[PDB]
């Protein structure tokens, strides 16, 4: 009478941590520290 | 549970998206469990004085070199927990050295830069001492590689980053008839979890038996230990390995 | 709580593509341009000093080149993997100590302010590209990004 | 997206109520409500 | 005597070392029999084969 699912092992709880794990690198650029910022009315800005 | 990230893409007008539902997936940490015992008879228990407390001492040493070995290096397989190195090795988080079979300053440099910036602001340092000392012989001229000066302690501090301690890994890739050796890792840390049961329990067993299912004599002592670890993200580790002519 | 989690998941997305679009657009078809396309094969880029060598005097190069107009206002922009090349190039200690080993990453470099950019290139010797663009330095005010 | 683990399938907590369900029958007798019953001191009862 | 139940601490294994197991151990002491068999009428239906 052990840890074996059918031997008693079925008594045991189901521990879970709920939080997710991101897995992705993503991308640091500070470009947008620098650049220059307009904001556009339509489809082209001109200059 | 582990995920990852939806994935955009640039699109022109009237043009049907595409599916990014992301991935799910769910790393799990088995538990495991260590064990000793330590024999011992009726007329050696009575005449040696103070044994029992001997030989606590002596079970705490084993127990504390057990779990140091097994968690810088656990097979993983059978009975025994992962360690960072075994879990680490093979995956994307290996590199080759700049020049084979040798160990120079750039190898830090790019074990330090090849990892995502996400992880590199929280990372830290880790190795055995005879690596320590190598980086520390690099500099000649007092320049950029100067750490610290002869007469002085171990530094705190590398890259501006934390710096460990550990003897089970690899020392020297030549002396050794292994073909691959893993002498430097840098990495994000949170990402290895250990899973603690329960302590060091010690229990005294009165009566041992023989043969004949009849007493024969002795005592014993019986201890057990329950732990578990493994490696949740492996691409935050850039684990260094310097193989050699095999 | 699967609202909250992809929310979260869209906003990781959405930042990942941005900062590769912009920092290496290729600017036709559906994409915006990136700098380092912009600035490809037109006035703004130089050839080493050696080939396929990038020593100090390259640094003081890009830095120099520049109109007076230009370089008393401007920023840099490189991988890590550069600023450490950089910070291998002192030995004895002269000149060239930008920083000693133990300490972490400068905010200065010529007196002028430098940024991370981590999908500009990195390697010209791993890599199987041809070209290798690496370093940059500019007046960022010409440099437009023009959002709906 | 749905109810597969892999895809978000493993977010879903887990149900279980901890009780034990007998499954044997079990046996009903009245005997020891009716017969005589004497307390012994040893190995046989004498009469 | 009564329905009694002992716990043991350890049981042993092959080489007479420690496999690290407990038990329960439950035990019971009764007898019965009849003492006059002609206060009874028990009724069988006897089946021919």
């Amino acid at each position: 009478m052990g840890l074996t699912k059918a031997d008693g092992g079925y008594l045991v709880p189901f521990q879970l941590d709920p939080t997710v794990i991101i897995t992705s690198n993503g991308s640091l650029n500070d470009i947008r520290r620098f650049a220059r910022q307009v904001v556009a009315t339509g489809d082209v800005w001109h200059g | 549970v582990s995920s990852a990230a939806v994935q955009w893409s640039w699109d022109a007008e009237f043009e049907e998206v595409s599916d990014d539902s992301p991935e799910f997936g769910q790393p799990e940490i088995p538990v495991k469990k260590a064990q000793g015992f330590v024999p011992i008879s009726i007329e050696a228990l009575q005449d040696e004085a103070n044994v029992t407390e001997t030989v606590a001492l002596l079970f705490a040493e084993g127990k504390d070199e057990l779990e140091a070995v097994t968690l810088t290096t656990g097979t993983g397989q059978g009975n025994q927990p992962t360690g960072i190195v075994t879990a680490l090795a093979g995956t994307a988080a290996e590199i080759a050295p700049v020049t084979a079979e040798t160990f120079a300053l750039a190898d830090v440099y790019a074990v330090y830069e090849q990892l995502a910036a996400r992880h590199r602001r929280q990372g830290a340092w880790l190795a055995n001492n005879l690596i320590y000392n190598k980086i520390r012989q690099f500099d000649t001229q007092g320049g950029a590689g100067l750490w610290t000066t002869i007469g002085n302690g171990e530094p705190s501090q590398l890259l501006g980053r934390p710096v460990g301690e550990a003897e089970a890994m690899d020392a020297n890739w030549n002396t050794s008839a292994s073909a691959d050796n893993f002498v430097l890792l840098y990495g994000n840390f949170q990402n290895y979890v250990i899973a603690d049961r329960i302590g060091m329990t010690v229990e005294f067993i009165p009566h041992l038996f023989g043969t004949n299912r009849r007493p024969n004599g002795s005592r014993g002592w019986f201890a057990y230990y329950r732990m578990g670890a493994d490696v949740v993200n492996p691409n935050a580790f850039r684990l260094l390995n310097v193989e050699t002519a095999s």
